[PDB]
């Protein structure tokens, strides 16, 4: 639970060896028919990041490269990206309030590589600043391809910011240069500032369930979900308010919004559970309440506040927006120069990732720069500087717009 | 980028 | 039930009949019934009442003897009733409707048959 570094994975890397080189192993995960893998999601790690007076950051045995009495202080975290070029737009949803970024380049595909800056194309509005140059061809074709290919990849670094950390030519099946890669991600990647004593909040992302058949009714049960901190550090056992929570159906007033808070026990931390919520990673929040409400799949997209919080939540929405004048990065000369990105039509489905929550976007009135919308469910107020409008243009989603709360 | 010629000698002379 | 069983004991008492025959064919008849529940509540009197929903599970575990609540139906569970007596039926009904009639209305929750 320390760093939310991102990664940009196109087709055919070999992904379990590189991610498990930087996350150790996979978590025990479950409850199939999950959510479609182009939606919002988060990563994790079963490792940590450290050193041993050593460029090498091994796995937690203390001798095997050599000694160095590892600092059992923190745990590394991560954000997932499977190895196909589809993984653009939900990652650019994730490329706003994460921590850093990996940058994946193969040599298996086209060597005048099309996809990487087709992938990395929000280096201005949101944050995209900490990367690495990472060659993934040591296997098939030797030093001629890599020889011209380092000139290829240094033909990327000029105004498109592709120079954050220089070339690492590897195949992660050998796990090579992970001493040098770990030295880069210790030293050459910093840790950005946070806030500590702020009142903590969370929007719920990835719910779970812990009452499989075969136990007693006297067990402690409740609602476990997933999340990651935007502010504060969340302790155990207080008035943890969720402000509308359930969709308040047939709500006739304003004070007919229900006061519902909870408590908390589990905050999963790979071996333990530090009861103050360690940010910079996936936090394993489990609520006290025993309903049909939260511990089902019913709850994704609600706030974590306290008694007497500030945001009042209704549907009155007006947004100021603009668009993108092509489909971002995609330009194929074999009959693909008309992937047209059309203006906001009335009553059209969208994806409005306000902050970091996927609710589908409905619209009601269209001007050239502002729009009055109404949304599919009651949705909290998070930020005005980004309202990440996405929209159907192909089989999966792509992001099209940037918004502003008015 | 000295890391690349470090690979070019040692890594490819010893490993893949 | 006639444990005064004397007066021509045939044998020691009933030998060939009581080795398996008296015991062997009791022929008890019973029909499975599965009276359900659906209680929940919401609020901070609902956090007290969701504590009280969990102790309602405890309460129909230990007080009036409904036996072996299992966890097979993940929204809401079952409580068992089998006739060896048949008079568990009116007791379970009286207590479940005492739950709906005094327990839930003091804590502002949702429940019916």
């Amino acid at each position: 639970a320390t760093i939310n570094i991102g990664t940009i994975g196109h087709v055919a890397h070999g992904k379990s060896t590189v991610v498990k080189a930087i996350s150790g192993v996979h978590t025990v995960r479950f409850k199939n028919e999950l959510e479609r893998n182009i939606t919002i999601k988060l990563g994790y790690a079963n490792a940590k990041i450290y050193k041993l007076d050593d460029p090498s950051c091994p796995r937690p045995e203390c001798y095997r490269g050599t000694k160095g009495n590892f600092k059992l202080v923190r745990h590394v975290s991560f954000v997932d990206c499977p190895g196909h070029d589809i993984l653009m737009a939900t990652m650019l949803n994730g490329a706003a309030v994460m921590d850093a970024a990996l940058l994946l380049i193969a040599g298996n595909e086209s060597c005048p590589q099309p996809q990487t800056s087709e992938h990395l194309a929000a280096i201005e509005i949101m944050k995209l600043k900490h990367i690495l140059i990472l060659q993934n061809k040591i296997d098939l074709v030797k030093e001629s391809q890599a020889k011209e290919q380092y000139e290829q990849i240094l033909a990327f670094v000029q105004g498109t910011v592709a120079e954050g950390a220089p070339i690492i030519p590897i195949s992660a099946q050998l796990k090579y240069n992970i001493e040098v890669v770990c030295e880069y991600i210790v030293k050459k990647i910093p840790v950005p500032p946070r806030d500590f004593t702020s009142e903590p909040r969370l929007i719920v992302i990835r719910s779970f369930d812990v009452n499989k058949p075969g136990c007693e009714v006297d067990d402690l049960k409740g609602g476990v979900a997933g999340g990651s901190i935007l502010k504060g550090v969340l302790k155990v056992g207080q008035e943890i308010e969720v402000r509308p929570g359930i969709v308040s159906k047939d709500s006739e007033g304003k004070l007919m919004c229900k006061p519902i808070f909870s408590k908390i026990v589990s905050l999963f931390a790979e071996h333990n559970d530090l009861q103050y919520a360690a940010p910079g990673g996936l936090i394993g929040v489990g609520t006290k309440i025993d309903p049909t409400l939260c511990r089902a799949d019913r709850m994704v997209g609600q706030v974590l506040g306290a008694v007497g919080a500030l945001p009042e939540i209704f549907t009155e929405l007006e947004i100021s927006y603009f668009l993108l004048r092509r489909l971002l990065g995609v330009r194929t000369e074999g009959d693909k120069k008309a992937a047209k990105v059309q203006k906001l039509s009335k009553n059209e489905v969208l994806m409005v990732n306000i902050g970091s929550l996927s609710t589908g976007g409905r619209v009601s009135a269209v001007k050239a720069d502002l729009g009055k919308i109404v949304l599919t469910n009651p949705v909290c107020t998070e930020v005005g500087e980004k309202i990440a409008l996405s929209r159907r243009v192909e089989k999966h989603w792509r992001l099209i717009g940037w918004g502003q709360i008015r | 980028d000295y890391t690349y010629e470090e690979l070019l000698n040692r890594v490819f002379n010893i490993m893949r | 039930d006639p444990s005064i069983l004397d007066s021509l004991d045939l044998n020691e008492d009933e030998r060939e009949v009581l080795i398996n025959n008296i015991n062997r064919r009791l022929t008890p008849q019973a029909v499975k019934i599965r009276a359900d529940i659906e209680v929940a509540c919401y609020g901070y009197e609902g956090i007290d009442a969701v504590k009280e929903a969990l102790r309602a599970g405890l309460n129909c575990s230990t007080e009036n003897m409904p036996i072996k609540i299992n966890l097979i139906a993940p929204p809401r569970y079952v409580m068992t009733t089998t006739t060896l007596e048949r008079t568990e039926g009116l007791s379970v009904l009286s207590q479940a409707m005492a739950v709906i009639k005094e327990k839930i209305e003091e804590k502002r929750g949702v429940f019916n048959v």
